[PDB]
């Protein structure tokens, strides 16, 4: 059991440009080390093997390096369908594993998400559960975060997230978070607030509403 | 000898306006530029406006453009800001300061300044409120007894203990405005805790804009 | 001189096919500031140049410290720059009595601003408006807009560091070429009809 | 409109020690940044102007010099009298900004706050609402903050903070930090907490109480 | 004999008054004439100790 830790976990560039990926084995795994490069919706594909052979039909594009542990997948140009999300693999050792993987972008204009609040509605509340619904809209790069409050205090240990893919013109993506409480607690608040950050965002994005409305 | 004296400030309704004045001494305005300069409490410094003595021209911060205009008179050696549609977010000490030329210079002299305040709440006397001591064990066995002086309008205002007779032991902070529209602070009396059921704790809030006094006396409470 | 340049403008004085003794400068002592890089003062006149460059102007009491190699601020940097490997003397004398005026001598001239630093031993006199902002100037003094140079204050009442005082600068030029500048070796009196 | 960014916020630096604060202009400012000196109550007081001008009147221990846009503002020697928020200015284009202000400490022997609590007492919520608070009491350096808590998780949106002057030999301060709730509010909630925060503290303070008590 | 600071107790010399001699030593503490102005024993325009 030898793992492979990858960096950067996302990586953008602009199409034309150059991009490597660092995969670190923890122990030698010889030259045994396999690059594959993954779309939405799609198996990995072998680009490179044992170290620095390009797989056939891989264009010629992809390269590899070896130094000590270090395992380097390079692409010296990108095109549009390299923006995949690339993973390493060793076989040295069984169990033979896989690292996290990393993403590669288009570096698209950085900027801040548009916010949408969505309070629980008269209806939905029937359920006798109610939840708060921040929608983040059209933004980049992937790294963002929801801070929520109540009363406009920090809230902690109730609530869900989840990101969109990326646009395919603009790279941009939308992030869904949400408050989950029972009917019985949304009744004993007043305040309901949604704090977003974001590096586009030069003031965190604050939307509030009261209780009962909307 | 320079000098730079402001005239002016005070408490104006929001959407009203206030006429700040600058008499200087010690040297012309021509070949000088004016400039007038903001800070906020507890904020640093931000330029408001500047004019050129000789020629008449202007600069405004974008901040305070519109609402703004600066003037000077070199026959009376003295300057002008003229604020109109004054915002709550405009209240800020307002100085006067000099420089040579348009610019290009730093400001040599500087007045002392004028409190610029804006307010819907007017001009207010404080209330007062206790603080309970704590009853648990602390370093040195001390405990303390306080007040939260809330309402009042304008700052300063003066707090003591023991209607002004205790100093020792006090501990008093800044005061800070509002949603009110008014200014609060905290104060405590930090003694060896056997001392808070001996001597006298009143809270003594001298305020003089509104010509009154609050001395609310505080006393030990289970906790 | 009976007048010198301002600091902005300062003058050159190109000097070729001649000879002086550095040490008389010394000896005098009519400074407030007399130091050598490169050449020791220590009456070093047994040395040749191929030119020796006389540079001068005035400037205030506090700015004389600028007139060096390894110095930087509004002089050493927008003025008058002297090189890291610079060979050569500089000597600063108060001139309040002769650059000063009741009201103030205001011939005097030095400048605030320039779009870069200058080279050394670089002249820039241009009186061009200079452009600080993103608006043209159009010829016109205004906000953002300085005509480049100021005037000093040389006012009679003026404490030590405000006084005027003349800088002298001497450049000792050494090149793989004929020298032409030297010092006035010593001779002693001929001697006859002895062992000499 | 050319921005100032100044560093550090705060600076330490016993009498007889040498300070530096840097003042960093976004764009060129030429030679047209000036050093003031400010002291509670007073209007700043210029100290070096047009980036290394001594200012006449100011002690010959003020001197400052500049390397492309960084401006360095120096005291050679701290005497008693130089403890102060320093500021630069920018004159070289209109608007003029300034620096956020530095201040000059002492160091002292760096230590952890006495800290007392003070519940909403009975009396207090005769005015409909609830006052909790937390002194931080003599103390040093000037960073310092309270980590409020209700039910025991973090509040914001509900604090305010003020903060006392430094003693005249040992530079200590206070602080004073609370938290706002309705009567109403108060009473919805069990847990109330005040976790202190501070470099000369080896583990956070914390001290509570529950709804009702005090 | 690394020291902090440098180790100041040890003594070292930058000038001598005239060239020395092979193997001799010279324990003298007089201050050397580097300039044209008499030093006579104290710090001076081009005096150095």
């Amino acid at each position: 059991d030898i793992q492979m830790t990858q960096s950067p976990s996302s990586l953008s560039a602009s199409v034309g440009d150059r991009v490597t990926i660092t995969c670190r084995a923890s122990q030698s795994v010889s030259s045994a080390v396999a690059w594959y490069q993954q779309k939405p919706g799609k198996a990995p594909k072998l680009l490179i093997y044992s170290a620095s052979d390009l797989y056939s039909g891989v264009p010629s594009r992809f390269s590899g390096s070896r130094s000590g542990t270090d395992f380097t997948l390079t692409i010296s140009s990108l095109q549009p369908e390299d923006f995949a999300t690339y993973y390493c693999q060793q076989s040295h050792t069984y169990p033979i594993t896989f690292g996290q993987g990393t993403k590669v972008e288009i570096k698209r204009t950085v900027a801040a998400p548009s916010v949408f609040i969505f309070p629980p509605s008269d209806e939905q509340l029937k359920s006798g559960t109610a939840s708060v619904v921040c929608l983040l809209n059209n933004f980049y790069p992937r790294e963002a975060k929801v801070q929520w409050k109540v009363d406009n205090a920090l809230q902690s240990g109730n609530s869900q997230e989840s990101v969109t893919e990326q646009d395919s013109k603009d790279s941009t993506y939308s992030l869904s978070s949400t408050l989950t409480l029972s009917k019985a607690d949304y009744e004993k608040h007043k305040v309901y607030a949604c704090e977003v950050t974001h590096q586009g965002l030069s003031s965190p994005v604050t939307k509030s509403f009261n209780r009962g409305e909307c | 000898e320079v000098q730079l004296v402001e005239s002016g400030g005070g408490l104006v309704q929001p959407g009203g306006s206030l006429r700040l004045s600058c008499a200087a001494s010690g040297f012309d305005l021509g070949g000088y530029s004016m400039h007038w300069v903001r800070q906020a409490p507890g904020k640093g410094l931000e330029w408001v406006a500047g004019i050129y003595a000789s020629g008449g021209a202007t600069a405004y911060a974008d901040s305070v453009k519109g609402r703004f205009t600066i003037s000077a008179d070199t026959s009376k050696n003295t300057a002008y800001l003229q604020m109109n549609s004054l915002r709550a977010e405009d209240t800020a000490v307002y100085y006067c300061a000099r420089s040579y030329y348009y610019g290009g210079f730093g400001m040599d002299y500087w007045g002392q300044g004028t409190l610029v305040t804006v307010s819907s709440a007017s001009t207010k006397g404080p209330s007062v409120f206790p603080l309970a001591p704590s009853s648990k064990s602390t370093s040195g066995g001390t405990a303390a007894l306080g007040c939260l002086v809330k309402d009042y309008f304008p700052e300063p205002v003066t707090v003591s203990w023991n209607s002004g007779a205790l100093t020792s032991g006090v501990h008093t902070f800044p005061a800070v405005l509002q949603s009110s529209g008014l200014y609060s602070l905290s104060s405590v009396v930090t003694v060896p805790s056997s001392s808070l059921g001996t001597q006298t704790y009143i809270c003594n809030v001298n305020h003089k804009p509104s010509n009154t006094k609050v001395d609310k006396k505080v006393e030990p409470k289970s906790c | 001189a009976t007048r010198f340049a301002s600091v902005y403008a300062w003058n050159r004085k190109r000097i070729s096919n001649c000879v002086a003794d550095y040490s008389v400068l010394y000896n005098s002592a009519s400074f407030s500031t007399f130091k050598c890089y490169g050449v020791s003062p220590t009456k070093l006149n047994d040395l040749c140049f191929t030119n020796v460059y006389a540079d001068s102007f005035v400037i205030r009491g506090d700015e004389v410290r600028q007139i060096a190699p390894g110095q930087t601020g509004k002089i050493a940097d927008y003025n008058y720059k002297l090189p890291d490997d610079f060979t050569g003397c500089v000597i600063a004398w108060n001139s309040n009595n002769l650059d000063s005026k009741v009201g103030g001598n205001y011939n005097y001239l030095y400048r605030l601003f320039r779009k870069s630093n200058l080279k050394p031993f670089e002249r820039d006199i241009s009186t061009e408006i200079y452009q600080a902002g993103s608006t043209p100037c159009n010829g016109v003094e205004g906000f953002n807009c300085y005509f480049p140079l100021q005037s000093y204050g040389f006012q009679p009442t003026n404490g030590v560091g405000y006084q005027p005082y003349r800088v002298v600068v001497l450049s000792f030029e050494l090149l793989h070429a004929p020298a032409t500048v030297c010092g006035p070796k010593k001779s002693t009196n001929l001697v006859k009809n002895k062992c000499v």
